C-alpha cells in the first residue's frame, strides 16, 4: 500500500484510463485479483457491506472485510 | 515492475488501443519538456496544492499542449491515483516500453568519430543480426574519451556490450601486465 | 573541490548532502558543514560518509551536534577523508575526535596528520616472539598473565572493577614502561576522566610544564557526543597509536575503556543509516568494523602494542554477540564475575572463566603452572559443593572436602589487593607484590602450612608474610 | 634481464589480439559497506562475479526485478558510484594443484605468506554439489586423533563427519592441531582454515607447525576478521573444493572448520544487510542450506572414483555453555555424532574435557580398529558405571568392594584419561594404555603417580616390544602372545616402578 | 502444458520469482518446469512450486535444486497441475529424489 | 539469558 | 518552601511536557551552576520520560532499537546526566548534584533502561525489597552498592574513623551467610557475627528523622 | 513535529508560523518556590515570574577540564 498497492494492474488501470469521469461504478463485478491465504483483492463493487457474503466461480464463497479505498480486500 | 513502469504499460496499452504511438511519444515528449522548468513540475507534485486548482490549470495545459484525450485523461487520472511524486520517472519509463510494444530496440554508439548513415545502418543492421527488433533506433553521441571507434551499449537501457574503441589499449595493459 | 552540497532530510543524529550529480566523494571522507550557531555562522561540524543513496543524496552521520541545522544548508567537501594530526605534537594533550585540542592551550602543529581509515596491516608482518610482562596483581599475574604486545580482555559488569583496574594499570606500568602510552576514552564518564587527567598531571608522567616529556596523549569521546564521534573516536584512538607505532618505532602500551559504547553507538546510528536491525538488536555489520579495529592492533617487527580493552557486558549476559566475537579476538581474558565483589572480594576477577593462552607451561616456568591448574581445581571444587553447603549443613561432606572447603575459601579470600588507588574504598595503603613472591605465598597457602589461621587475616593483604602480620593482630584483638 | 621483461612486454602484447565478444555491464546505483547495487543486468547467473571499473572484484547474489545487488570481496573506498561496473561470465573458481602445501592464501586462494606464487594449473566450482549416494560408502578406514577417550569412547573414521561443540575458549582449537599433529604418521593431508580469529593465533599455530614439522603436509587458508564478509562467507567453501578436488586425487583427507558460528555470523550479517528478510534468532532462512552444503559436501568416495576419503571435523562454539542455540542446534540435527567439551569439565582438570555423557555417536564402534573393540568394550562399560554410580565416592569408604574398588578403577581411568597439551600418542602408546587400565595392573597405586607411571610405561615398552609395535601394526589384533609380551612387560616396568 | 513462456523476473537466492504474459497464469502450488540453463552447456532443466501469487502476473516459487547457474529472465513451462510423481506398484526398490526421478544409475523406471 | 543462563545453574 | 523548587508534570499533560521538563530542570540547573551557589537536583520517574519519548519517537516512526525503545535514549540520558557536575573555581565551584530515581520493573533491575542508566551514572544505590519487607527501613542493599566517588567525598573524619565498614560489612554478610548453615562457629566467628547484626541494627533510621553528621559520627 | 497540546483545536489547513529560536525557558530568582510545567507557568495561582536569562533547554556539557574534582 506504501510502495506497492494491489489497485494497480495494468488491466484496471487501462480500464481506469480509457475515461476520465464517466459512467456507472461496477457495482456488483469486478476482476479478482492478488489471491494470497483465502486474501481476495478484487477491483470495484462500491454498494457491497461491511461483513458481506460474497460469491465467485469456483463457487467457493468469500466475507468482505476490509472496503478499502479502491479495491476490496 | 517498477510502480511508474505500471502506468507506463498503461500508456502503452492506450498506445495499443488507437494507432497514435508516435503522436502518443510526441506528446510524451512535449510532456517531459513541460514537467521540466523545475517550478512547474514542483508546482505539480507539490502535494498540499488544492486539487481543483491543479485540474484547472491542468485542463488549461490541455488546451496548450495539443495531446491526444487519452494521454489528456492519464495527467488527470495521475493526478488523481495520487502518485504525482515520481511522474517525471513515468514519462522517462515511457520509452522503453514503448520501443519494446512498438517492436523497435534501442541502443548507443560512442565513437570518436561521427558515424555516417552507411555505417550506423550497417551497426543497426548488425544489433538486429543480434537482437532482431524491427526498426531499431541507435542514437549516438561522440565522445573522445575513447581511441578507436565505435562502442555499442545494446539490449537493454544500457545492459550488453561490444566495442573497438580505447578498450583495446587499456585491456591491453591489463593483459600485459598479465598477472 | 566544487560540489557544494546541500542538506535535504535531518534525521536524529543522521543526515544527507543533496549533491550535484557529476561529482560525489567516497567512504568516510570528511564533509564540513557551513553550519550556523546561536550568533554569527563560525560553526564547523564535519560528517563522514557512509552510503550514498543513488539520485545524489548520500547518508551521513555528523560527528559533532546536530542541532541548529536547516535544510539546504551547505555543506563543503575534502577528498581526504579525515587526516588527524598524530605526531610528537599530540603528547599530553586531551584532543577531539576533530583532531582539537580541549586543554585551553594553543594548537600544536598539524603537519603529522593521516587518514582515520586506511589498510588493515598485512598478514606475514607480524612479530611473535612470546613473553609476558608482569603486573603486581596477584589474581591475574598467578592466573592470567598477560602477553606482552597482544590484547588483554576486560570484561565486567558496571561496578565490579574495570576502573581502579585500569588505574592502578597505568600507574605501575607506565612509570614501569620505556615507551609512550595512549588512553582513549570511549564513552566513559567525564568526571573519571578528567580525575584520571588529574591524576597524570600529580604523577608527572606528562610534567604538564613540558609537552615532549609527556609519555602520553589523551583523546576523550564523552557522553556529549552525537554517536558518529562516539563510533570515531575509537579510531582516532587507534591512529594515534599507529602513528606511534609505524613512524615512531617504539612500543606503546594501550589503555582504552569500554569498546560496548562503541558497537553500541554503531547499533543507535544502523537504525537510521537506511539499514536494518541485526541480531538482538544490534548493527548488523557488528563483527566487520570491530575486527577491522582488532586487526588494526598488532605487533609487526617495528614496535609493540600491547593493549586492554575494557569491553562492558550488559548485565553479566555473556550471550551478546560483540563480546562474543570479542571473546575470539582478544588473547588474555578476565572475567569480573559481580558476585565475587558482591561479597566484596576486591577485586572480582573468576579464577574459573579467566585465563590467557600464555598458559603454557614451557613458557610459564612449569612448576608456576602446576600452582595455577592446582587451585583452579581447588575453586572448581568449592564452586560445585556450593549447592549442598546450604542444603546439608557444613559438616555432611566428607573430611577430605572439608578441609579442601576451607583451604578454598582462605584462598578465595587471599584473592584480594590492596591497589595504590583503592584507598578512597579501603583507607588502607595501597600494597605492590611481586610475581616469584606471589608464587611462593600460594604454594604455602595450598600446600596447608598456615592453614589454621582466621578467614579475615588473610583479607586485604599485599602477600602471606603481611598476611602473617595481620595474623598475629587478629589473634591479640580476638582476645582483646 | 630488463630486456628481457620487455620481450615478454613484447610476447604479451602481441598476444593481445583484439577479442570482441559481448560484456554485460551496468552503472553504479550504490554502496552500503559490504552491499552494492547496480542495475541494468539480466545475463550475470546466479553466484556469478563480476568485475568494477577500479579493480575491485565482487560477487553477484540476488537478482531483483530493477537492480542487481553485487557484494564485495575487499575494501569499498574508490567506489564512484556513476560509474560504470562490467561482468565476468565465470562461476568464481579458484586455481589449484600441489604447490599450496604449507602455504596460506586469502579467500581467493591467493597467496599471502609471500613464499612465490602457487603453481596452480587446475581449477574448480565453488558451488560443487556433493557426491552422490551412488557415489558414497560405507567406512571401513580408521581416522586417529591420538586422544585416549575419542580414540575409545566416539572413535573418528576416515570418511564420516564428527563435530565437536565445545563452549567458549576452552580447548577446541587445541584438540583440532592434535589430531593434525597426530596424522605426522600417514599420508593423510589435513585441510586447515581459521575463521575470525585474530592474525597473531593463527600465526602462532603455524609457527607451532613449522616446530613440529606439519608444514611439509599441511595447508592453511585462515581469513581473520580483517576481511570483508564475502571472503569469510565462502572460504570454507574454497577449503572443501580443496579438500574435494584432493580426495578426488586418490588422497586421504580431513578438515578443520574453524567457527562455523563465525561463518553464520558472516552470512546473516552481510544477507541481512542485502536486504534478506530475516527468518529465525535473526537469521536467514538458508543457513541451514549454507552449513549442509558445506558439510555434506563431505563423504567416503566409491573405491572406483579412487576410494578418497573425506573426514569433516568442523567446529562451532556456543554462547555461554548451550545446547538450544540456533546453530548447534542445526548442526547437531546435520550431522553424525557430537561431542561436548565443556568449560567446567577443562576446569576440573580433565586435560582435555569431553563429557562422555550424551556424547553419542551414530556410527559408533563401526569404525574402530579390531583391537579396539577388545580393549575398549570393557572400557564403555567402566565409564557407564563409573558414570552412573559416581556420587557415592563420598561415602565409597564405607561402601562395599563391589562399588568400591570399581569406583577405585574408575576414577583412577579418569586419571588415564588425562593427557598432556600436544602429545601425539598414536595407536599403539593407547592400547596398552587402556589395557593395563582394564586389567587393574595399576590399582595398587594412589592417585597421582599414575601418570608418570604410565608415560615410563610407555617409554620404555616403546623402546623395548618393536616387535609389539609391528604386531600391532600389522595385525591390529590383539593376539594372545601380544597380550603376554604386555603383561610381561607390565610386571617389568612396575617392578622398577615401585622399587623407583 | 502449452507455451507460457515466461522471464524470471526477481532470484534472491532460492526464491525466484517468474513473470508472464496476461492471459494465462498458473495456479497455486502448480508445478513449473524451468528449462535451466546450465553452465554445462546442456539445459539441465531445475522445477519449483508456486504457493504465493503475486497477482501481477508474476508468481514466487523455490525451486527443489540447487538455483545457482540461472540468469535473469529465462523462459519457463508450466504443467498446470501440482507435481505429477510417476509413482506406482513398479517402483520398488529404487531410490528416488523429490520429484520421483530415479537416481541410484539403474535407468528410468515407469 | 540472564535468568536462562541462571536458570540453568539452578537446574544443575 | 524558600529554597526548594517543584516542577510538576503528571501524566496526561502531553508527552512533549513529559520529554523536556527534565531538560527545564537542567535548565534551571545550568543557571543556578552557573551562579556559582550549590545546587542539587532530584530527577525522578525516569522510566516515566523514557516512556513518553518512546512514545514520541515511535509515533514519528524512528525505527526503535532493542525490545522497541528507541537506540537514542542512552544519548538522551546521557545528555541529561552529563549535565549536573561540579565546576571548578576557575568558572568558580558551581555544582550541580543529580539523583535519579529509575522504577526497575517489578523486583527485576536486568531490564533496558537500569542497565543504561547505571552505566550512564557513576554511582548505583539499591533498594532491597528484601530488606524492607524485613523492616529495614530504609534498605540499603549493602555491599552491592558502591560510589565511583569513594570516600575523597567523605569528611576527614569518616575515613579517619571507619573508612572500611562498606567493606566489612560486606565481609560480614558473606560470614553470615555462610555461617548460617554452620554448626560449631568459633568465638572470633562469633564476635564477628554479634558485632555486625550490631552494625545491622546501626543501619536503622526512624522516618523524616534529621541527622547531624556528627550525630552519625 | 510533535505538539505539545493534545492538539483538538489544531485544524488542517491552518498555516504554521515560524519562529526561529531553540526552547529557551526563560530563568531568573524568585523561582525558588515555585512551580511551573516546563513552559514558565506557575500552575499553583501564583502569578508570574519574570525572567532574563532564559537559556537553551538543550545546552552543551561544561569543559572538561574545568570540572572539578569531587571532594566536598
Ligand atoms: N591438553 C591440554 N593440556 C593443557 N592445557 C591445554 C590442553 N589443551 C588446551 N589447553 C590450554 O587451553 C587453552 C585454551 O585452548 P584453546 O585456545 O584451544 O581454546 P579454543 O576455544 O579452541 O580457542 P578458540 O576460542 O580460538 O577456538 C590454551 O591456552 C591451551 O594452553
Ligand atoms: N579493588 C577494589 N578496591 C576497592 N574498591 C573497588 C575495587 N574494585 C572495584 N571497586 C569499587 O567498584 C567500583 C568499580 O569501578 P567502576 O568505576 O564502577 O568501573 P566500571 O563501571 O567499569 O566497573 C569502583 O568505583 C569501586 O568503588
Amino acid at each position: 500500500m506504501a510502495t506497492i498497492r494491489a489497485d494497480e494492474i495494468s488491466k484496471i488501470i487501462r480500464e481506469r484510463i480509457e475515461g476520465y469521469n464517466r459512467e456507472v461504478k461496477v457495482v456488483n463485478t469486478g476482476t479478482v485479483l492478488q489471491v494470497g491465504d483465502g486474501i481476495a483483492r478484487i477491483h470495484g463493487l462500491d454498494e457491497v457491506m461491511a461483513g458481506e457474503l460474497v460469491e465467485f466461480e469456483e463457487g467457493t464463497i468469500g466475507i468482505a472485510l476490509n472496503l478499502e479505498s479502491n479495491n476490496v480486500g | 515492475d517498477s510502480t511508474a513502469s505500471r502506468y507506463a504499460s498503461a500508456l502503452a496499452d492506450v498506445a495499443d488501443v488507437t494507432g497514435t504511438l508516435e503522436a502518443t511519444n510526441s506528446d510524451v515528449e512535449k510532456l517531459i519538456r513541460i514537467f521540466s522548468e523545475e517550478p512547474v513540475y514542483y508546482f505539480f507534485a507539490n502535494p498540499v496544492i488544492s486539487i481543483d486548482n491543479k485540474r484547472s490549470v491542468l485542463d488549461e495545459i490541455i488546451t496548450t499542449s495539443g495531446l491526444q484525450p487519452h494521454t489528456a485523461n492519464f495527467i488527470n487520472i495521475l493526478i488523481d491515483s495520487e502518485r504525482i511524486n515520481l511522474v517525471k520517472e513515468i514519462l522517462n519509463e515511457f520509452e522503453d516500453v514503448f520501443n519494446k510494444i512498438t517492436g523497435t530496440e534501442v541502443a548507443v554508439v560512442t565513437s570518436v568519430v561521427k558515424l555516417e548513415n552507411d555505417h550506423l545502418a550497417q551497426i543497426a543492421k548488425g544489433v538486429q543480426k543480434i537482437t532482431g527488433a524491427k526498426n531499431v533506433r541507435i542514437k549516438t553521441v561522440i565522445d573522445p574519451s575513447l581511441v578507436a571507434g565505435f562502442t555499442i551499449r545494446y539490449g537493454n537501457e544500457g545492459s550488453k556490450l561490444v566495442d573497438m574503441s580505447v578498450k583495446k589499449q587499456l585491456e591491453e595493459i591489463a593483459a600485459q601486465l598479465e598477472m | 573541490k566544487k560540489n557544494l552540497g546541500r542538506i535535504a532530510q535531518i534525521i536524529g543524529p543522521v543526515l544527507d548532502v543533496a549533491f550535484p550529480p557529476g561529482k560525489m566523494p567516497n567512504i568516510y571522507n570528511a564533509l564540513i558543514v557551513k553550519g550556523r550557531d546561536t550568533a554569527g555562522q563560525p560553526m564547523n561540524v564535519t560528517c563522514e560518509v557512509q552510503q550514498l543513496l543513488g539520485n545524489n543524496r548520500v547518508r551521513a552521520v555528523a560527528m559533532s551536534a546536530t542541532d541548529g541545522l536547516t535544510r539546504g544548508m551547505e555543506v563543503i567537501d575534502t577528498g581526504a577523508p579525515l587526516s588527524v594530526p598524530v605526531g610528537g605534537a599530540t603528547l599530553g594533550r586531551i584532543f577531539n575526535v576533530l583532531g582539537e585540542p580541549v586543554d585551553n592551550l594553543g594548537p600544536v602543529d598539524t603537519r603529522t596528520t593521516s587518514p582515520i581509515h586506511r589498510s588493515a596491516p598485512a598478514f606475514t608482518q607480524l612479530d611473535t616472539k612470546l613473553s609476558i610482562f608482569e603486573t603486581g596483581i596477584k589474581v591475574v599475574d598467578l592466573l592470567a598473565p598477560y602477553r606482552r604486545g597482544g590484547k588483554i580482555g576486560l570484561f565486567g559488569g558496571a561496578g565490579v572493577g574495570k576502573t581502579v583496574l585500569i588505574m592502578e594499570l597505568i600507574n605501575n606500568i607506565a612509570k614501569a614502561h620505556g615507551g609512550v602510552s595512549v588512553f582513549g576514552g570511549v564513552g566513559e564518564r567525564t568526571r573519571e576522566g578528567n580525575d584520571l587527567y588529574m591524576e597524570m598531571k600529580e604523577s608527572g608522567v606528562i610534567n604538564e610544564q613540558n609537552i615532549a616529556e609527556s609519555k602520553v596523549a589523551l583523546v576523550y569521546g564523552q557522553m556529549n557526543e552525537p554517536p558518529g564521534a562516539r563510533m570515531r573516536v575509537g579510531l582516532t584512538a587507534l591512529t594515534m597509536a599507529e602513528y606511534f607505532r609505524d613512524v615512531n618505532e617504539q612500543d606503546v602500551l594501550l589503555f582504552i575503556d569500554n569498546i560496548f559504547r562503541f558497537v553500541q553507538a554503531g547499533s543507535e546510528v544502523s537504525a537510521l543509516l537506511g539499514r536494518m536491525p541485526s541480531a538482538v538488536g544490534y548493527q548488523p555489520t557488528l563483527s566487520t568494523e570491530m575486527g577491522s579495529l582488532q586487526e588494526r592492533i598488532t605487533s609487526t617487527k617495528e614496535g609493540s602494542i600491547t593493549s586492554i580493552q575494557a569491553v562492558y557486558v550488559p548485565a553479566d549476559d555473556l550471550t551478546d554477540p560483540a563480546p562474543a566475537t570479542t571473546f575470539a579476538h582478544l588473547d588474555a581474558t578476565t572475567v569480573l564475575s559481580r558476585g565475587l565483589a558482591a561479597k566484596g572480594i576486591y577485586p572480582a576477577v573468576d579464577p574459573l572463566d579467566s585465563t590467557s593462552t600464555m598458559l603454557q607451561p614451557r613458557i610459564v616456568g612449569e612448576e608456576h603452572y602446576e600452582i595455577a591448574q592446582r587451585v583452579k581445581e581447588t575453586l572448581q571444587r568449592y564452586k560445585e559443593l556450593q549447592d549442598i553447603i546450604a542444603i546439608l549443613g557444613l559438616d555432611e561432606l566428607s573430611e577430605e572436602d572439608r578441609l579442601t572447603v576451607a583451604r578454598a575459601r582462605k584462598i578465595e579470600r587471599f584473592l584480594s589487593q590492596p591497589f595504590f588507588v583503592a584507598e578512597v574504598f579501603t583507607g588502607s595503603p595501597g600494597k605492590y607484590v611481586g610475581l616469584a613472591e606471589t608464587i611462593r605465598g600460594f604454594q604455602l597457602i595450598l600446600s596447608g602450612e598456615l592453614d589454621s589461621l582466621p578467614e579475615q587475616a588473610f583479607y586485604l593483604v599485599g602477600n602471606i608474610d603481611e598476611a602473617t602480620a595481620k595474623a598475629m593482630n587478629l589473634e591479640m584483638e580476638s582476645k582483646l | 634481464r630488463a630486456d628481457e621483461i620487455s620481450k615478454i612486454i613484447r610476447e604479451r602484447i602481441e598476444g593481445y589480439n583484439r577479442e570482441v565478444k559481448v560484456v554485460n555491464t551496468g552503472t553504479v546505483l550504490q554502496v552500503g559497506d559490504g552491499i552494492a547495487r547496480i542495475h541494468g543486468l539480466d545475463e550475470v547467473m546466479a553466484g556469478e562475479l563480476v568485475e568494477f571499473e577500479e579493480g575491485t572484484i565482487g560477487i553477484a547474489l540476488n537478482l531483483e526485478s530493477n537492480n542487481v545487488g553485487v557484494v564485495l570481496m575487499g575494501d569499498g573506498l574508490m567506489i564512484q558510484e556513476g560509474s560504470s561496473v562490467k561482468a565476468t561470465g565465470r562461476i568464481a573458481q579458484i586455481p589449484v594443484s600441489e604447490a599450496y602445501l604449507g602455504r596460506v592464501i586469502n579467500a581467493l586462494a591467493k597467496p599471502i605468506d609471500g613464499r612465490g606464487e602457487i603453481t596452480a594449473s587446475e581449477s574448480r566450482l565453488i558451488e560443487s554439489p556433493a557426491p552422490g549416494i551412488m557415489s558414497r560408502r560405507s567406512v571401513y578406514e580408521p581416522l586417529q586423533t591420538g586422544l585416549i577417550a575419542i580414540d575409545a569412547m566416539i572413535p573418528v573414521g576416515r570418511g564420516q563427519r564428527e563435530l565437536i561443540i565445545g563452549d567458549r575458549q576452552t580447548g577446541k582449537t587445541a584438540v583440532a592441531t592434535d589430531t593434525i599433529l597426530n596424522q605426522q604418521g600417514q599420508n593423510v593431508i589435513c585441510v586447515y582454515v581459521a575463521i575470525g580469529q585474530k592474525a597473531s593465533s593463527v600465526a602462532q599455530v603455524v609457527t607451532n607447525f613449522q616446530e613440529r614439522g606439519a608444514m611439509e603436509y599441511t595447508i592453511v587458508v585462515a581469513e581473520t576478521a580483517d576481511s570483508p564478509a564475502t571472503l569469510q562467507y565462502l572460504a570454507p567453501y574454497t577449503g572443501a573444493a580443496l579438500a574435494e578436488y584432493f580426495m578426488y586425487r586418490e588422497r586421504h583427507t580431513l578438515i578443520i572448520y574453524d567457527d562455523l558460528s563465525k561463518q553464520a555470523q558472516a552470512y546473516r550479517q552481510m544477507s541481512l544487510l542485502l536486504r534478506r528478510p530475516p527468518g529465525r534468532e535473526a537469521y536467514p532462512g538458508d543457513v541451514f542450506y549454507l552449513h549442509s552444503r558445506l558439510l555434506e559436501r563431505a563423504a567416503k568416495l566409491s573405491s572406483l572414483l579412487g576410494e578418497g576419503s573425506m573426514t569433516a571435523l568442523p567446529i562451532v562454539e556456543t554462547q555461554a555453555g548451550d545446547v538450544s542455540a540456533y546453530i548447534p542446534t542445526n548442526v547437531i540435527s546435520i550431522t553424525d555424532g557430537q561431542i561436548f567439551l565443556s568449560a567446567d569439565l577443562f576446569n576440573a582438570g580433565i586435560r582435555p574435557a569431553i563429557n562422555v555423557g550424551i556424547s553419542v555417536s551414530r556410527v559408533g564402534s563401526a569404525a574402530q580398529i579390531k583391537a579396539m573393540k577388545k580393549v575398549a568394550g570393557k572400557l564403555k562399560l567402566e565409564l557407564a558405571q563409573f558414570a552412573e554410580l559416581e556420587a557415592f565416592a563420598q561415602f565409597a569408604s564405607d561402601l562395599d568392594k563391589a562399588t568400591q574398588n570399581q569406583l577405585a578403577r574408575g576414577q583412577r581411568l579418569r586419571e588415564l584419561l588425562k593427557q598432556p597439551q600436544s602429545a601425539p600418542l598414536t595407536v599403539e602408546e593407547q592400547v596398552m594404555t587402556i589395557y593395563t587400565g582394564t586389567n587393574g595392573y595399576l590399582d595398587s597405586l594412589e592417585l597421582d603417580q599414575v601418570r608418570k607411571y604410565l608415560v615410563e610405561l610407555r617409554t620404555y615398552v616403546k623402546t623395548n616390544k618393536p616387535e609389539f609395535q609391528e604386531i600391532i601394526s600389522s595385525t591390529k589384533t590383539f593376539t594372545e602372545e601380544a597380550e603376554a609380551l604386555l603383561k610381561e612387560a607390565i610386571q617389568e616396568q612396575m617392578e622398577r616402578f615401585l622399587l623407583q | 502444458e502449452k507455451k507460457n513462456l515466461g522471464r524470471i523476473a526477481q532470484i534472491i537466492g532460492p526464491v525466484l520469482d517468474v513473470a508472464f504474459p496476461p492471459g494465462k497464469m498458473p495456479n497455486i502450488y502448480n508445478a513449473l518446469i524451468v528449462k535451466g540453463r546450465d553452465t554445462a552447456g546442456q539445459p539441465m532443466n531445475v522445477t519449483c512450486e508456486v504457493q504465493q501469487l503475486l497477482g501481477n502476473n508474476r508468481v514466487r516459487a523455490v525451486a527443489m535444486s540447487a538455483t545457482d547457474g540461472l540468469t535473469r529472465g529465462m523462459e519457463v513451462i508450466d504443467t498446470g497441475a501440482p507435481l505429477s510423481v510417476p509413482v506406482g506398484g513398479a517402483t520398488l526398490g529404487r531410490i528416488f529424489n523429490v520429484l520421483g526421478e530415479p537416481v541410484d544409475n539403474l535407468g528410468p523406471v515407469d | 539469558c540472564a535468568n536462562l543462563r541462571e536458570l540453568r545453574d539452578r537446574i544443575g
